[PDB]
Parts: structure tokens; sequence; C-alpha cells
RNA sequence: GUAGUCUGCCAUACGCAGGAAGACCCGCUGAACUGAAGCAUCUCAUUAAGCGGAGGAAAAGAAACUAACUAGGAUUCCCUUAGUAAAGGCGAUCGAAAAGGGAACAGCCCAACGUCUUAAUCCCGAGGGAAAUGUAGUCGGUUCACCUAUUGCACUGGUCUAAGUCAGAUGGAAUGCUGCGCGAUUCAGAGUAAAAGCCUCGUAUGACCAACCGCAAGCUUACGAUGGACCGGGGAGAGUCGGAUACUUUGAGAGUAGUGUCUUAAGGGGGUGGUAUGUCCCAUCCAAGGCUAAAUAACGUGAGAGACCGAUAGAUUACAAGUAGUGUGAACGAAAGAUGAAAAGAACUCUAAAACAGAGGGUGAAAAGUUCCUGAACUUGCUUAGGGUUAAGGCUAUUUAUAGUACCCGUCUUGAAACACGGAUUAGGGAGUUUAUCUGUAGUGCGAGUCUUUGCACGUUAACUGUAAAGGCGUAGAGAAAGC
RNA sequence: CUUAAAUGAAUUAGCGUUACAAGUGGGCUCUGACCGGUAAGCGGUCAUGGCGAAAUGGGAUGAACCAUACGUCUGAAUAAG
RNA sequence: ACAUCAGUUCUAUUGAACUGAGAGUAGGGGGAUGUGGACAUUUUUGUGAAGGUGCAAUGUGAGUUGGACUGGAAGAAUGUCUAUUACAGAUCCUAAUUGAAGUAGCGAUUAUCCAGGCUUGUAUCCUGGGGGCUGAUGAGGAGUAGGGUUUCUGGACAACUU
RNA sequence: CGAACCAACUGUAGUGGGAACGGUCACUAGAUAUCCAGCGGGGAAAGAAGACCCUGUAGAGCUUCACUUUGGUCUAGUCUU
RNA sequence: AAGUCUCUAAGCAAUGGAUGUCUUGGCUCCUCACACGAUGAAGAACGUGGCAUAAUGUGUUAAGUAACCGGAGUUGCAAAC
């Protein structure tokens, strides 16, 4: 310890030069993961790639009650409403999630349109005969997020509230309900 | 420029498969080019050297002699030629090694697979210069 | 990298600049933070006070994603940054009348806001989680509204 | 007495186990050096060695899970959260998780219980055997909707490829030097008596004709399969969860996890919500049985790249090296590369006892003449030239042997020529480097912003280039905290 | 705000402020002052100087005393002696 | 008179004129030399590259350069980049080699002598004859343990058997 | 025929100062060289990083009325019962 | 006041293996694979080629034999095809 230095603060006591990891498999690895999924696409076809098909789904906690994100799986009630056969709906490109049962009425509304414009231009192969595996990120990719203002009209009874009043006088009203029943006893 | 990754282009790696290839590859390494009066009459300018036929070395101290091939020899790399003797200090002669790629091919005796190894590169350099359209 | 250091223009030099009568060796101190209360107490003293003790409340499973250590604050003074500035040009010129712009804090990642600086007299709303005192009297005084959510 | 069963032991028919390897993986067992400037808790470390056991990956895995919301939804890994909440002779130090972004994405079924099914099941290959101490199967019924065929594993060799051995001089040899041609979807590289786009192999690039073209699993049009709603039902893992106490272990703190001992539930009920305890609400799951690809790991073994080393280096090993060699043994372990383009590897003669050793004579461009390229220093021999009673050497000055001067370097030290220590000679090796977290100064770009990296899309491919969204630090602080 | 009167010792000199970091934390000593000791080239302090890190000349010889502190040279006149 | 480092007067484009100063261990700063490899740029070389040995210049200096002999195939410069980057010492490491030094010394074991044979060459290898030694717990004849071809015949002397 | 120890460079003395017991420094006395065999005065000769003494927040053997414990023995409770 | 001795320099050698130039060997990073064994593995021993000790092939069918795929001498001497 000398000089003006913050507090020596590494934790290298154990023996960590034995049990390195350095990272130059990266863009070998960045390889052996898109030939994989190369030799995927061509397996798949004539089905889309970039499914299956997955929910809109509001994130838990208070900072990101805002954005919505991509789900595990639609909902047995979601796939019946939008017109669909829960068990055979996974072998039709649908990702199907039995638990999730905590969304409300405004997110159903979403995940029902978006079963109904992937079952509106899904068609089935028939028997013989082959067809052009057709590609689509706009329908699989979520809708992005955003609103510009949302102006209205003012209420003119706004000088009547005054927020910081109402506040403190709640719990000053709480803290003499305390000291009552402490004094009195 | 290649673009196959296969094969390798340092200069330790090619040597060591060059002097240890399969017996195969050695015979083609060990080729020459046939005389103009051959290469009409046949249709090629490269082949590989056999015990049969005889060649004709330019440019040395055995300058322009014909003789055949006594003897090929893969591990050393050279060939061994009819006349191509100087005498030691005692009274006899001994075969000069010379590289085959120094030489031309004066006469070719056929094998039922040397005369099948001509007809296909025949066929084969009709259709590039085809290509390349000369 | 290596041709630049002091250490190569040493050479000759027999110590490498260290010191003869010394002799630069590995463990002058102790290793570390060693000898903070006893013979590297001066160096503590000095620049680090109150590095030893106990202070506070223990506070068990802290999450910040909760809404009680989580705020994020913004101030008064600007709001008309998050919107852009087209906008506010137009609500300039308005009457006594329609149209006020709802300035939303809590879409951007703001829940607090704190009346640091100044406004214009335009109409605005803000819609946000809480208010200071002196921030919802300054958005009252340039003739605005205070929402809570 | 004989005829079934139960239990035990022996003999035999048919396939299975062991041993190798062990970097990575799974389960136990378990140190100390070290740090704390001492040392005993703590740390090194739930590490090394030891014991046991797997696979090309293993292990994990389908909620008695998070959370408190505008709600997520098996497991694994990467980025961040975070050097934070927490732990700690509150010393040294140690140290997570949810959420958020990304790679990948797949779900299934025994038990019992349907208070039904005449074992409806399985093995052996006409009939024997297992099994009622329990194998096999969809809970029953009405009624609309709807689906119809693909899915895993397995996949082979060969042929062909442009343009000067140009001319002249030098040379043992031309690929170099001077001058004129020609190729390129090929100027990657190597070989060739010397430096090669055109002497040879290749490289490049599409064309060419043989070999295959099958393994299981499921299909195949309706009371066949699947699903929704409504009616009427059954059940869901016991020395187990849990408790007290003891030990190990953890960030887990009036116990995070495991184990011993004793103790031991309930099932209109039980677990969890990070401060013990009872108590009232609200929320969220249903333990004590099982299987399961992918993303991920890789100091072992086998088979292209390089701002790396160039024979005291690089692996212990460029070579008849795990060899020579040492020790009773476990074990230990070197030195050693280069003739020349090609052996043309020195015939024959003379002196000599002579495969002693030379001398003639030859080979080759040149002896480079056999651990032979170049052949340095120390040491030595011969020849030539000077100095010498001053141990020698150095420096300055000139008419060159004199004058004056000059203690032996390195080192710890107040002080070294010291009777202080290291130093016989020479060559080659031989010591402040790199990583993480920071500090401050200077340079550079953007600037209330900034970083593009985890990763995706590109590529003449580890680079470079393009870009979505999070996240980091900054933008507001004080307080133990509530609140501000 | 403003009413008056000036830059009112010598000699010398630009002054102020910040950041980062090395080595060091065994000293020895002349001349005076001093404590302990019979005294010591002994032990422990004080003031300026010196050595350590300072050559050269002088004291024959010497870290410390005297003159003087140094680029490479060519002269002149000196210091200690 | 000259060099260096400061400063003062001026100067665009790197300079001019002039003034002043001079120790230095531990230690710090500035500019420069050299080595292994890299990326550009420019070349040299069988009319002889690198290397090595002597000599003459040149730089304050680390160094650099010329020509002569030797050698027989590659080297160097300029600007940036990079590092297993500069040695007299470490009772340093490895490899070779001095003086001491033709010196110390050639021990222990009975004792050798003479004539022949074989040879380029024997006191020594063999023969013959003197003189001796060992003197039945014998350098006699034979075996365990151990060694492993040392046994036997023929040929050989680069080395070993002071 | 044929080694090794050891070796900074060296190898005559006296006093002087000096790390206080010089082969080298200053001032003097000596000297022509090169060998042999003896010899033990000197080279503070060689052989060992002093086994004495002291240091270290370095160890080890052994002891106990040091500080911690672990095991053995005894005793109680619970289980086997 | 002697020197073939000793000291220094240069030239030609002896000894020695530095320097320089070469490189079918390493080192590391990335890729793909792990399908050893009672059908006798890994490891050990000894055989066996015309001249073969080690290593490498290989097991009395012993530097190999049979079949399919390559397709003309893969090295010194000798011999055969």
């Amino acid at each position: 310890v000398a000089k003006n230095n913050q507090i020596p603060n590494d934790h290298l006591r154990k023996y960590w030069y034995h049990r390195v990891k350095t990272f130059f498999d990266d863009p070998a690895r960045a390889q052996r993961r898109r030939n994989a999924r190369n030799l995927r696409a061509k397996k798949i076809a004539p089905r889309p790639a970039e499914g299956p098909l997955r929910p809109i789904v509001r994130c838990p906690t208070v900072r990101y009650n805002m954005k919505t994100r991509l789900g595990r799986g639609f909902t047995p009630k979601e796939l019946v409403a939008a017109g669909f056969d829960p068990a055979l709906a996974r072998f039709q490109g649908i990702a199907v999630d039995a638990r999730r049962a905590h969304s409300k009425d405004a997110m159903v509304k979403q995940n029902v349109e978006r079963l109904q414009a992937y079952k509106a231009r899904l068609i089935k192969v028939k028997k013989g005969e082959t067809v052009e595996q057709v590609n689509d990120a706009a329908l699989f990719a979520l809708p992005k997020a955003q609103n510009e203002i949302k102006f209205r009209v003012i209420k003119a009874e706004e000088a009547k509230k005054d927020l910081f009043k109402e506040k403190t006088d709640k719990l000053k009203a709480f803290r003499e309900a305390k000291k009552e029943k402490a004094a009195a006893k | 420029v290649k673009t196959n990754p296969f094969v390798s282009s340092q200069a330790r790696k090619v040597r060591k498969s060059y002097f240890n290839a399969k017996k195969d590859a050695k015979h083609v390494a060990m080729s020459a080019p046939l005389s103009k009066e051959l290469q009409e009459a046949n249709g090629i300018k490269r082949l590989p050297i056999r015990r049969d036929d005889e060649v004709m070395i330019f440019s040395g101290r055995m300058q322009n002699r014909t003789g055949k091939v006594t003897a090929v020899k893969l591990s050393e790399m050279r060939i061994y030629v009819d006349t191509f003797t100087t005498e030691k200090i005692n009274g006899q002669a001994v075969s000069f090694p010379v590289h085959p790629s120094n030489v031309v091919i004066t006469k070719l005796k056929m094998d039922k697979a040397r005369k099948n190894l001509i007809e296909l590169r025949r066929l084969g350099r009709d259709q590039i210069l085809a290509k390349l359209g000369h | 990298p290596t041709r630049f250091h002091k250490s190569r223009k040493l050479r000759g030099q027999v110590s490498m600049g260290f010191g003869r009568v010394g002799k630069h060796r590995v463990s002058p101190g102790g290793h570390g933070r060693a000898g903070g209360q006893h013979h590297q107490r001066t160096w503590f003293d000095r620049f680090h006070p109150g590095y030893f003790g106990k202070v506070g409340m223990r506070h068990l499973h802290l999450m910040k994603n909760r809404a009680d250590e989580y705020e994020p604050t913004i101030n008064v003074d600007k709001l008309w940054t998050l919107v852009p500035e087209e906008v506010r040009v137009k609500a300039a010129a308005a009457k006594k009348g329609d149209a006020v712009p709802v300035i939303d804090c809590v879409q951007n990642g703001f829940f607090k806001v704190l009346a640091r600086g100044e406004l214009p007299k335009i109409p605005f709303v803000v819609r946000a989680k809480d208010f200071s005192e002196e921030a919802e009297k300054k958005i009252k005084a340039a003739g605005g509204v205070c929402e809570k959510v």
C-alpha cells in the first residue's frame, strides 16, 4: 500500500492461473453455429426457418413494464380462440406453453391477431408435390413499441388538487394513530 | 491464389509430402517434354518416363547425345541412361544420374497403360483449348 | 511497448533504477492490505479514513427492480428534451383551450421529477410516478398538470 | 407312501461383466506450503494427490419455480446484474440470485386409480415357460370441431486442364544479366547442377462417367386419430417431508446444502414468499419415482495456419531416443545435423618389414578428402622485427627509447590497493517481463452523451465491414433508515 | 460613495500554485560549545563547514586539514605552499 | 580558438547574431547507436552476398565506412511496427583449453640368469638348462550364491592390460 | 610412459601513513640473469558460504506447572429391548 | 656488456568448433474424430529378410499369402521374375 491510490482490491489469491479460459474459438464458434442452422433450414424445407411462431409478452418487474418481448409459447386458451388444435399446433409450427395464465385481456387480443395472421396464410403440402420455402421475418418478429405524443385537452380541475399535502397528511394521520395506541395502552 | 483450404502452401509441408509421396505420385513427378517430331504425332507435350524409351539432354558435359533409360530411381529422384558415362580413375564406366525436367524425350515405347494415358490427355487438350479460344 | 520503457535505457547501470543499499525485494510491507491497524496504518489513516469499523443496518435480499430501490430521476428544467422540438413550437401558439401535449416520463424510464431550474409559459401534462414539492409548484406556475401513476 | 408348492444348493445350454485409456465429465475422500508481515478461527480450497465410475460428449432438465408487475414460465451456456446484497479475529479476504440482452428450444410416463377388460401382456419357436404376491390398456358418456404423411439414421470413387526446355555472352550448371515473344477462372507453393508466370509436379476451374439409389418407424379415409365444451367420477410416491441435536459445507445471516443419531406427520390439506416465534389476510406452486436431443467442456490420443524457434534455440528427442547409461527398487536420462551439382570416395609407381607414414601422379569449377561448408577466440609451432636490473600493461609529449605520470577490477560499506569477499583463460547462453483491477500525465475521436463487445448479417474469411436492442460508466445528492 | 497628497530606508531580486513519481529512513568528521568516562582513533548531543557523491595543487605519504571546487586546448599572472 | 547545454535579442518554413555556465554516488528527464522478426518503399549480388582475419579513414561516443586477403550464396538501406533485444563478474550455466609439467609419480605381489626358436622388432611369446618361490585353510584340484560365454581352436595389435 | 591440487595480476627488503599487521602507494636500501637438490620463515598459502557468539516476528528434536485440542479410559442418557 | 630464454606485434599453419548461411524437426492456435477388449485389447518376450544388431513390417502362410483397388522395376551388391 503506497501513495494516494484506492484500496488494493484484486480477487487473485486463488490459483486462477491454472483455471484459464481463452476465447480464440469465437470466430470458429460462429461458423459451427452458422453451418448448423444452414444444415437445418435445408432439412426443414419447405417449412419456414425463422419459426416456430412465438407470443408477444410483457416483462415482469417495475423497470420493464414498458417493454414487450418474445415469450415461450401460446396458451391453450389463446389457440382455441384463434382457431387451432392445442396438441397438433406444435407440428403446425407454433410453440405452445400450458403454464402461463397471468396474461390479462389486452395481451390476449394481440396474440389472437398474431395467430390469425399466421393461420390466414398457412397452407398444407398435398402428397407428391414440392413447394418453395417462403421465409418471412416480418411475421415472426415482434412489432416495435413506440408512441409519439397522445396530446389531450386540459381539465380545468387541476388547481383544485395539491398532491404534496395529500401525501404528507396521510403519513401524519398514520403517525398519530400509532402514538395514541402507544401512549394509552 | 488458392481457394482450396486442404492443400497447404507452407514450404515445410510441401517438401515433406513431395519426398515422402506414394509410389504412384512419384512416377508422375518424374516426367519430361517430347521432341516436336513426337508432339505432332501423339498430340501431347508432357509425359512420365519409363525404362523402355530414350532421351536427349541439351547443356552439359554429356551435351547432345541420345540414349536409352537403364533405370529410373524414385528415392534418389534421378534417371540413369546408356552412353552417359564417365570412367573412374580405374578403367570402369559408371552411369551418371540426370533429372528428367532438364531433358527431352526423343523416342517412346507403348504400353496398354501408356496408350490409355495418351488417349485421355489428347481428348482433354481438345476441350481446354476450345474453352480458352485460341 | 518494450522499446519505450525506462528499463531499456538502464542497461549498464547495475541496479536498474532500484538502489544499492536498500535492494529491491518482493515483500517490504506485507501482502495487499496488510498491517492496516499496525505498520501501514499511516497510509490508511491519511488517505482512506473511516475504512475500519461497522456502520448501518443490514439489508437482506436487496433487489433493484422493486420500486423501493429503483427510482430514476429527471428534472423540471428539461422534460421538453423528451419531446422533439417541432411539437412544443406548435404548443406555444395555442389558446387557453385544447391539444396540450403529454410528456410521458414513465415510458422513457424516469419515475420522479425534481425542480432544479426554470420552464417557459407553455401548457403541458407531466405523467410520472412521483414529484417533489417545488417541482409540482413550478409545473402549476408554467400552466400545466401533475398526473400520478 | 405320493402331489403340489415354498426355501436352499449343485450341474448344464446361450449371450453378458472384467482389462486399456482417462484432457474434458459424474460420485466420494481430502492435505499442507502459502497469506493474515507472528498465530490458533479464517485463507490457500469445498484446490493437489488418493479411491470408485461413464461417454463422444457427460451431467442437468418439464415447477411443492420466480415474483409483487402494464407480470414471466423445463434444463444448459455466453454478456450484464456485481466486486454489489451478503459473509468475515467485520482483520486478511471472500461473494451469489430474480429480472434484462443473446445461442439453442421438445416434450413425455410409470406407480395407484379409473371400484371396468374371462391376461386381453411378455419371452422361447406343433407347443413349452413367466405372470393373478399383477403383465397389458385411452376414466365413462353425449356433441360440434379438425386432421390424412411424412420422420430419424446411412451415403462412393475416378479422369482431364494455359503459355519459350526462345536468342546472345559468362559458367562445371542459367531459372540470373541484355533484348524480343506468349499465358492467365492458374504470379498458392515445391522440384529442377544458380534467383523460374511460360522446364516438371501442381495451382485454378468447371466439365466429364462410373458407383450407388436403402435401413428401421409410421402411413393409407372412417364412429380412424386428435382437440373444445357440457354431464358424471377415481387417485396422485412414508422411516418420507419435517423436528431436536452433532459434524461437514455455504454469500445465506436465531442454518444454504448434505450426512449420522434419536424422533416422525398430514392428505378440504400441504409447501414457498431470505430475521426467530405465534397469529389474521393475499399471492403462487403441489415434494418424497423415471426417461429426454440441441446450444456447452476438452493440460489425453489420432489425422491447416503463423509478425514464433533456427541445432547451448525449439519438445527430453531435426540423427537407430525414451536410445546410450545409473540405481536392489520406485524412478532417473544425455551427447550427436551440413563432403560435392554428381562419388567423379583417390588407380598406378617410389622409400618402407608393412592397410605405419608420407612423396609423386590423378579426380573436381574449387580438395571441400570421409562427425569432410564457413573455420572465430583461448593455447601452440615455424618464420620475420624489436624490448628486457625496474612483474607487465596504460596515459601525455616528441626527433621512438627516453622524461613525467599511473595501486586491481566488481561488491556490501562512514571508510577497500587492502592481510574483506567473487575473479586461471576463451567462446556461446545469461536477469524489471506479462495479465487483471485502478491511479495520474500526455496524445486521439465523439460529446450530455459515450462504448458495439455478448451476438446476428457479410467476407478475397480467426481480420476487415455493416447493424437491432439491452447493458456498462456519466447525467443528483445527503442519511443507518423511513421519508425527502 | 467620496475631500485632501504622494509612492516616503539600504542592497538585491520576477513572484505565486498544482500534479505525478524515484532513491533514502546504518552515516562519518574538522574547528568551537557540552554530557558520561582516568582516558581512548571511546560512547551520546549542539552550530557552520567538509567527506560520503569533490578532481587538481599543497601538508614526503593520508576520505575529513589549507588553496580551489573541473568541457577540450594554447599562454599570462597568482593562491595554498 | 573550438564543442556542448541554457538564455537574451530578433526571425516562418527549423535559422541568425550575442552573452553566460561547467564535480557528481543513489536516482530522475532529453536526444542518439546497435540486434532478432514484420509491413511498405528502394536496391545490391558467381565481373563474387553474408561471415572471418589484418589496415586506413570517419564520429565526442555507442558505432559506421573504405580497400586487401579468405569465403562460395545470399545481404543491406530509408520510414513506421514489434521483441525470448546489447554482459567481464553471479563459489553463474554448457562447451573447449592453458600454466603447474616432461614435473609428482610408474605402488602391492618369490628373483631372476644364459643359450636357442618365431620375427622388421622379446628380459616379457614358446623350448631347453641353471637359480628361486608357493610349502596341503597353497595363486593346487573342485563346487553353492553370483557372473553369462569369460570356456575351445584359428587369425589380429587402432585401443586397453601404469 | 605420465597425472592432480591450486591459480585477479604477481612474486627482495626497511620505515611511513593507510580498514589501525602492504608484493604494488610515498621515501630509502638492494638487483644480472636462468637452472638443480634440499627445506618448511612468508604468500594473514590450500581444504568448508564458521559447527563458537548474535540476528530472523526461520525451522526441527525433546520436556512440562505454557496455550489449544484429538484419542484412550471411566460415568450418565437414548436405541437395539 | 650474453641469450635459442622471456615479453609484444605481423604472416603462414596445428588445435578447437564460435560466427554467418541452410532446415523432410519443433512449439502454439483453430478444425474434425475417438467406432480399444473373452471374435483375446493395451503392454511384454522371442522368432522371421540372401547379405539385417536396433527400429519398422509381420507370426512356422513369419519383410509376407489370398481377393478387390492402384499399374511397371521406390536404394548398395547378388539373384530371380
